[PDB]
């Protein structure tokens, strides 16, 4: 009985004999098994007596060949002249849709804190917003086109008198609740909530619909998206990351790898991509603490970063405010919304149509200390309307990932390498300095850079792919993956050859609908194709 | 300067840098299943493609029946579920007749993992749709119910703990004319055909708990034989595919009196599981079990019956609005085959028009195809057989074939001497897999000269086998205490390294993550920072009174000695010998008030926590109380004879004794135990 | 008294009692496996915000005798509403704490402090970048000990665990294996836990095989450096470095006594006979021998009574 | 010996440009690595260590300390008697700040003595 | 003074190797400068293997 074979012992006596087992359709079960035959049979003894009874004559020969030649796999040739370009859609441009705003932010730095200063963050934005003189009468400089105005300005208003007014208290306050306004109660959408009943009181109405079952509108490209990451690939003054230690290493493949992460750590250290890392981790965490802490609240939850500065210098920055609503989430699904107001000095009438979703206010003038002299320039407001979600919180609060990714690339490409010239190639990787890789397009021709460049752009690339998430994402990278495979092996000398190529294009352009990342990538691919076959 | 990644593969090629291609790290934040809007689509789309079948109406359940099974041989390239039997047959057979001796010991080898399975299986795997209440529940859950129900209505032969009785309980409940149910007191009543319905339903796919016993058979064959071929690259995993990929491209460039030309292609099956039939699987199971007991070959063929007349469940259903009264509303699917359809859209109506006639109960028929997933094991085989017959002796003609073949995806290599000989391989291949059932997707596959192929992930150039077929760790805290996630952390990154292909400088920044982590975690920095919260002041105090402060560990104020070659040593034992001895003694204390390979410590704390059945937690209560009498249950089985109450009553009296004869207690309380326990005797007596 | 009174009511209540009437000691681990199935809610940020909370662990109710409410700072260490206590208490102890000896530790953790030997007194040597094929043997991660088998180890650590749960076999052989006199002499006085100590005894005695693609070295020493030496393209060189006679006679008789211990077996008499409980539950008549019944040639013997 | 190594190197290198060996690029990698060390090592031998400053005057330092101690608690002994028996402001001010400056450095010297030891 | 006892180890296994290697190739190769280049290797090898013997019995 210790080893699991007491119980069958047990029920094999049956009187005076021995019997190993007993299992019987005999039922229902019978007449269910009856009907789950081939068609010219009825009693399931029949069949397992022709199944018994079996020899293999000529069956697939014959059936082969009484098969018509219609059916066939014909091998059309790849050439040079083969391929053609993917074909974009057409339409009015495409706008912005982050959550929060990457190239035209500015910041207002508390500058140094004192190194014991651990606080709360109500008081350090607090703190530097006292360190800035230049307010004036607000007013708006480009509507919403779709909703009322004077409710943002009414809001701004509000949260800067809100604010203000901290010392008409006893007690000073750790969270700061916003009063349920009128202004306030049309953005959060508080009173556009429909009214749920059963269907057969409303048999008789009139007027309705099915759902928001509507074909998607098809958008062009612009040229603000290459613009974005350009900027996001460059070199800044901080450092936005320090990572801990580990014990000293002995062996010498210690010692390589040390030295590979070391090379890429110092060449990727002070990216802007960097700091979108960061940002976007502080704000979908305090964002999601606040949704599970306040429940029945219009809390205030500002905008913060940490970095240290080239002399060795703490510093904190504000970037702006965001106001919650209601956090009623009982699944991963349920939806808080929120508005959301961020600081620019990028004028919003160069570009309108980059700003499709806003409502842009001029709020006050900047002193510039740049160059001999000083000189003031306009500063602006950029709210808008918006609700995520619990998991897409989950998902921000996630992007280190990036960086291990970009690692993973790095040395896959260099591993790669280091086995057909059987030695060791991370120094012919990183301290040589003659030379480039191609990574850049330009009227004259294909331009090329140094390592840290490759680095950085892959970093990019990764960040970017984390910011802009969708179905259209994945169909697109398969496909490609497919069609970039097949373009290598012609480039080989192998003679390659498809079986249909017309489905492969039409899956490629039904995956290009809306999103301007996408078509970026798109662009790039046809860009990639007109230069790998001249 | 314009900036494009795209452009690094002029200079680099493409294997080497396809791992660019993918942009995701984790399971993207959005859904793609979508409800009852892809079901209906599913079953038209499989009713669609074999149409030119037999049409029958079910006598012991009522539903229309489709039988494409012999039919009219294609005409076209479109996809055809128009199977032969013969076909199947053959394929077996020279299968069989290649490989002597795979169908007999897989039987015999099966056979004692049939005869001696507990009934604990059925509680490991996902969650399962529940017939005792219309929605899903753990694997735990479910089987409980099951039992409650079934033990309700006089059919209790599972107490024998063997899970040949449960499935024969569950034919002999298969047949009866009356069943019910009571939820805690309502007590529902389920007619014959009903009950049928409920237990040949599917989810949208998890199976129900009357037939996951009979698929866990038939899985367990097709493992058994997928083991024994080398075309089948399901079961293995990490280097053991990549000596698989390697000896094909070895045994098919022998290039031996070189006069000869080879091909490579990589391929998809289009539409794999709506093509399948469960009648070939039956055949395929008659066939495999010749000459053995009749009860294996009922017990191996009850599950292919089951799945040939089954019903789908639809979803939960729409939402309708209206834009002037502000009002909304859900409309659910039961009562969607007789709603007016003038409320929908041109493409709603049109499907709820061609989707009315198979509709009984909220549920649909499907009779011709495999759901989603399931007999993943036995498709495998049926396409091995293919490639099998691309022997010299089975073409009898120059061309010649082989390669190796997962459940979805497929590579082939084929020789010939001159190009025309090719082609015909190509066509012939294609022509036979079409017999069977299988279609190759032709916009989904290309073909070039041998040197360069994929398959499921794992690129292959010249001599690289790099694969990209699983994701990064989590380097995550895991959330039990301070002494239990250091080691998990470690052994996750050195399992990865081992297993997958984590490279070494990849390891040692996930580390330095996984530090930083887990001290923001937990709240514990180093001594010489300037880091305040509320654990800082201990943290400092026990800093300045250490000698060597090499020997503290993480968990307080220590700094981290982990390198690649120190991964698998618990902390502890790795900073033994550096430590000071009053640091020992204190926290290597085994009389603490507060308590992988990890060793005990003052650290491995615990935190506080926060129908049918009338109580969930009743098997747990006496569970827990028996090893308050035995203390080695914890440590394995027990083994005994009697009940579980004589046990705790002769041992509870054997202490009681002991311990008055050696006067720990008084005499008070041994009689007041000593009558406790005839009572309990006597209300045993009932 | 306390689970007496426990077990009471549980009777009391009709389908509790069909359960423990009808369910026999071999099912209880059958039954041990209806518990639940869904718990994992996202384990990380539950602890990140559980130690936002003062007081969030659980301790003993004699901590409040041991360790004092406050600290030199002035901050409270545990509070009263099983009591409620603070990481600071932790620290604390490590800090400030009563100190016992630790000599049985390095008896009862071996296994673990032998690799930390082999890894300090081991050299390397170069490593080549190049391409290679492995190949699957059978490996033994733990190598196990010579001279005994799997049967024997569970009867080993049993005897020296849970000496009051043996039952029928190993308590009717005649024989006494040496290393179990061995283990129970070491650890005489250790109270560490019977259940970390069954664990350790069953890694360090008890051998197990699995499968991997090794390439190098087949000996146990080499497969726990696995992830040091290999790679996708190179190699690292590495080299390491270094109870008496019983019998049943039937079930428990009333004419007899009441039933008895294994351990109070010591007394006894020259064949008298008394009722004990042996394993985890039956109580069986036994008795002392009288001869030998060893396993000698006397059972090939009966070959004389066939093939005249 | 140095001129064998760019002699030999130089032929190495010839002798792959022809022909491409696993071993060979072994080899000329080893050999890099050697020649490294060796340049390093000798740049470490014609500079060693400072064992001139190693064997300093260090023997009867080690014996001093009694000496030190055996007059620090008589003249500590003596300050307080003087200091209880004086009657002028300028000696007791003088003799309580040197009874001071004695309790601190008695302190440093003990401090630092154990710390040594 | 620690780390070069520990690289000491490593340079002494490095050496043995690669003589073993040269030696080795020596035997298989049938080309007259090889065999030149490989007498002027052995001879660096061994002059510079008694070169570093000694340094690491002088170090400690």
């Amino acid at each position: 009985a210790n080893r699991g074979l007491w119980d069958s012992f047990r029920q094999s006596e049956r009187g005076e004999e021995t019997i190993e087992e007993r299992f019987e359709i005999t039922g229902t079960m019978r007449r269910l098994a009856d009907q789950s035959l081939p068609p010219n049979f009825s009693c399931l003894e029949n069949f397992r007596a022709y199944v018994d009874g079996f020899e293999p004559n000529g069956y697939i020969e014959g059936k082969l060949s009484q098969m018509s030649k219609e059916v066939n796999a014909k091998i059309e040739p790849f050439l040079k002249t083969t391929p053609r370009p993917i074909r974009l859609p057409d339409g009015p441009p495409c706008f912005q849709r982050s959550k929060f705003l990457l190239m035209d932010a500015l910041k207002l730095s508390i500058e140094d804190p004192s190194h014991e200063g651990e606080g709360i963050p109500l008081y350090d934005a607090i703190k530097c917003m006292r360190t800035f003189f230049g307010w004036k009468e607000p007013y708006i400089v480009k509507p919403h086109e779709k909703g009322i105005n004077p409710n943002y300005l009414l809001s701004w208003k509000q949260v800067l008198a809100e604010l203000q007014d901290i010392e008409n208290e006893e007690k000073i306050p750790r969270t700061k609740n916003m009063k349920k306004t009128s202004q306030l109660k049309w953005a959060l959408g508080e009173n556009m909530a429909p009214e749920k009943v059963d269907f057969d009181n409303c048999r008789d109405v009139s007027d309705l619909k099915q759902y928001d079952s509507d074909e998607p509108e098809l958008r062009s490209l612009s040229s603000w998206i290459q613009n974005e990451f350009n900027k996001a690939c460059e070199l800044t003054d901080s450092t936005w990351i320090e990572l801990d230690e580990i014990g000293e290493d002995v062996a010498p493949i210690e010692y390589i790898a040390s030295m590979r992460r070391n090379y890429f750590t110092a060449e990727v250290s002070h990216c802007r991509a960097t700091e979108y890392i960061m940002k976007g981790v502080y704000i979908n965490t305090a964002l999601l603490n606040a949704s599970c802490a306040a429940m029945d609240d219009f809390q205030l939850i500002p905008m913060i970063s940490k970095c240290r500065t080239k002399e060795g210098r703490r510093k904190t920055n504000l970037y702006g405010f965001i106001i919650k609503g209601r956090s009623h989430l009982r699944n991963d699904t349920d939806v808080v919304n929120f508005v959301s107001m961020e600081f620019s000095l990028t004028d919003p009438r160069l570009e309108p149509h980059k700003w499709e979703k806003y409502c842009v206010l001029e709020i006050g003038d900047m002193l510039l200390r740049s160059a001999i002299g000083q000189m003031s320039r306009p500063m602006f407001l950029y709210v808008r309307t918006n609700g995520t979600s619990k998991i897409k919180m989950k998902w921000g609060m996630e992007m280190r990932r990036c960086l291990l990714q970009s690692l993973q690339q790095i040395e896959s490409m260099i591993e790669a390498e280091s086995s057909v010239k059987e030695k060791d190639m991370t120094k012919e990787f990183f301290e040589n300095k003659s030379e480039t890789w191609p990574i850049g397009e330009s009227p004259k021709g294909v331009e090329d850079g140094s390592i840290g460049k490759v680095c950085r752009t892959l970093l990019a690339k990764s960040v970017f792919n984390s910011l802009y998430a969708s179905p259209q994402l994945e169909g697109f990278s398969a496909e490609s993956r497919k069609l970039l495979l097949v373009v290598q092996a012609l480039r080989d000398n192998l003679e390659p050859g498809t079986f249909d190529l017309e489905g492969l294009y039409e899956a490629i352009e039904e995956c290009l609908i809306n999103d301007p990342w996408v078509l970026l990538n798109a662009s790039w691919f046809n860009s990639f194709l007109t230069h790998a076959l001249r | 300067m314009d900036v494009n990644p795209t452009l690094l593969f002029l200079k680099v090629p493409a294997q080497n840098a396809i791992s660019t291609t993918f942009p995701y790290t984790g399971d993207p934040p959005y859904s793609h299943g979508t409800g009852t809007g892809y079901t209906m689509d599913t079953v038209n789309r499989t009713h669609q493609y074999s149409e030119k079948g037999k049409w029958t109406t079910n006598t012991e359940t009522g539903a229309p029946q489709l039988n494409p099974i012999d039919g009219p041989l294609p005409e076209d390239n479109e996809p055809s579920g128009y199977a032969q039997t013969d076909c199947v047959l053959e394929a077996m057979a020279f299968l069989e007749e290649s490989h002597p001796g795979i169908f007999e010991n897989s039987c015999l080898e099966t056979m004692e993992v049939v005869q001696q399975t507990r009934v604990d299986r059925l509680t490991q795997g996902r969650q399962t749709y529940d017939w005792t209440l219309n929605r899903n529940q753990p694997a735990a859950t479910a089987l409980a119910n099951t039992i409650e129900v079934f033990r309700s209505n006089g059919l209790t032969a599972n107490e024998s703990g063997r899970l040949i009785d449960f499935l024969k309980d569950v034919m002999e409940s298969m047949d009866k004319e009356e069943m019910e149910i009571t939820t805690h007191k309502k007590k529902q009543r389920v007619n014959k055909r009903s009950y049928l319905i409920r237990a040949l339903t599917l989810n949208t796919a998890t199976p129900g708990m009357q037939i996951r016993g009979f698929v866990y058979f038939v899985e367990t064959l097709a493992r058994s034989i997928c083991e024994k071929l080398e075309q089948s690259g399901l079961p293995v995993g990490g280097n053991e595919k990549k000596a698989k990929l390697a000896n094909v491209v070895r045994k098919m460039m022998t290039n031996s009196q070189d006069t000869e030309l080879s091909f490579t292609i990589t391929g998809d099956n289009t539409k794999w599981n709506e093509n399948q039939n469960p009648r070939m699987f039956l055949a395929m199971i008659t066939y495999i079990t010749k000459n053995q007991p009749e009860w294996f070959r009922n017990v191996l063929s009850i599950a292919p019956i089951m799945f040939s007349n089954k019903m789908a469940r639809l979803g939960k259903g729409y939402m309708f609005e209206s834009k002037s009264m502000k009002l909304r509303t859900q409309i659910p699917a039961e009562m969607l085959a007789s709603i007016d359809l003038k409320y929908f859209n041109e493409s709603t109506r049109k499907k709820i028009e061609k989707i009315r006639p198979l509709l009984i109960d909220g549920t649909a028929s499907l009779s011709p195809g495999m759901m989603m997933g399931m007999f993943n094991m036995l498709s495998t085989v049926l396409g091995v057989s293919i490639l099998n017959l691309g022997q010299k002796r089975y073409t009898k003609t120059t061309y010649w074939w082989d390669g190796l073949q997962s459940s979805d995806d497929f590579a082939l290599i084929v020789n010939a001497p001159n190009h025309e000989g090719i082609q015909a391989g190509v066509d012939r291949f294609y022509r036979t897999c079409k017999l069977v059932g299988i279609n190759m997707s032709k916009k989904k596959s290309y073909i070039n000269r041998t040197g360069t192929f994929e398959f499921t992930s794992f690129f292959y150039r010249y001599g690289f086998v790099a694969n990209f077929s699983m994701e990064l760790p989590s380097f995550g805290v895991s959330g039990i205490n301070e002494s239990a996630d250091m080691s998990i952390g470690v052994t996750v990154i050195k399992n990865n390294m081992i297993n997958n292909d984590l490279g070494p400088a990849t390891a040692q920044m996930a580390l330095q993550l996984f530090i930083k982590d887990y001290r923001y975690t937990y709240r514990c920095h180093r001594g010489d920072t300037q880091i305040q919260t509320r654990r800082s002041f201990e943290l400092k105090k026990l800093w300045e009174q250490t000698r060597s402060k090499a020997g503290l560990l993480v968990s307080d104020g220590g700094p981290n000695l982990y390198n690649i070659r120190n991964l698998h040593i618990p902390e502890v034992c790795l900073k033994w010998e550096l430590m000071d001895e009053d640091y020992q003694g204190r926290l290597c204390n085994p009389l603490n008030p507060f308590v992988y390979d990890a060793v005990a410590t003052t650290h491995s704390w615990i935190p506080k926590r926060n129908g049918i059945l009338e109580d969930e937690q009743m098997y747990q209560k006496c569970c827990n109380l028996f090893e308050k009498f035995f203390p080695s249950s914890s440590y394995r089985r027990p083994v005994g004879i009697s009940s579980m109450v004589e046990a705790m009553v002769s041992r509870a009296r054997i202490d009681a004794r002991i311990d008055f004869e050696s006067g720990r207690i008084k005499k008070e309380e041994f009689a007041e135990i000593m009558k406790i326990c005839s009572t309990i005797e006597e209300l045993r007596r009932q | 008294m306390e689970r007496i009174k426990e077990l009471r009511n549980l009777m009391s209540q009709s389908r509790t009692r069909e359960i423990l009437t009808k369910t026999t000691v071999d099912h209880m681990a059958i039954i041990k496996k209806y518990t639940s199935g869904r718990q994992e809610k996202n384990p990380s940020l539950r602890m990140k915000w559980m130690m936002a909370m003062k007081y969030p662990i659980t301790a003993d109710k004699r901590i409040t005798e041991m360790v004092p409410e406050r600290n030199e700072q002035g901050q409270t260490l545990w509070s009263k509403m099983r009591v409620m206590v603070s990481p600071l208490a932790v620290t604390w102890w490590n800090r400030n704490g009563p100190m016992t000896s630790t000599v049985h530790y390095p008896k009862v953790y071996k296994t673990y402090f032998e690799k930390v030997e082999r890894l300090k007194h081991g050299t390397f040597g170069p490593v080549h970048f190049r391409n290679q094929v492995k190949i699957r043997r059978r490996v033994d991660i733990n190598p196990g000990h010579a001279d005994l088998s799997a049967k024997e180890a569970q009867d080993v650590i049993m005897e020296v665990v849970f000496p009051n749960e043996v039952g029928a076999r190993i308590l009717t052989s005649e024989s006494q294996l040496t290393i179990t006199k061995e283990k129970k002499e070491e650890l005489q006085d250790c109270k560490i836990s019977p259940l970390m100590v069954a664990y350790m005894l069953e890694r360090e005695l008890v051998r197990k095989t699995r499968f991997l693609p090794v390439a190098g070295g087949t000996s146990s020493v080499y497969i726990e450096v696995l992830h040091l030496t290999q790679g996708t393209c190179w190699e690292q060189m590495y080299t390491p470095g270094g109870r008496r006679g019983f019998l049943i006679l039937g079930k428990e008789d009333r004419r007899y006594g009441p039933a008895l211990s294994i351990n109070e077996l010591s007394n006894l008499a020259k064949g008298e006979k008394a009722n004990v409980l042996i394993g985890q539950g039956d109580v069986v008549l036994v008795m002392k021998r009288k001869r030998d019944s060893s396993i000698l040639t006397d059972s090939q013997t009966a070959t004389k009574r066939i093939r005249m | 010996t140095v001129s064998s190594f760019q002699d030999i190197l130089l032929r190495m290198s010839k002798m792959q440009l022809g022909s491409s060996s696993e071993d060979l690029n072994g080899m000329i990698t080893q050999f890099e690595s050697l020649k490294l060390y060796r340049d390093s090592l000798g740049e470490a031998v014609m500079r060693m260590g400072d064992l001139h400053s190693l064997q300093n005057r260090n023997g009867k330092w080690r014996e001093q300390l009694g000496q030190k101690f055996e007059e620090i608690r008589w003249l500590i002994e003596e300050v307080r008697h003087r200091l209880k028996t004086t009657e002028n402001s300028f000696e007791q001010i003088t003799f309580m700040q040197a009874l001071q400056l004695l309790f601190e450095v008695e302190q440093e010297i003990r401090t630092f003595s154990f710390q040594l030891i």
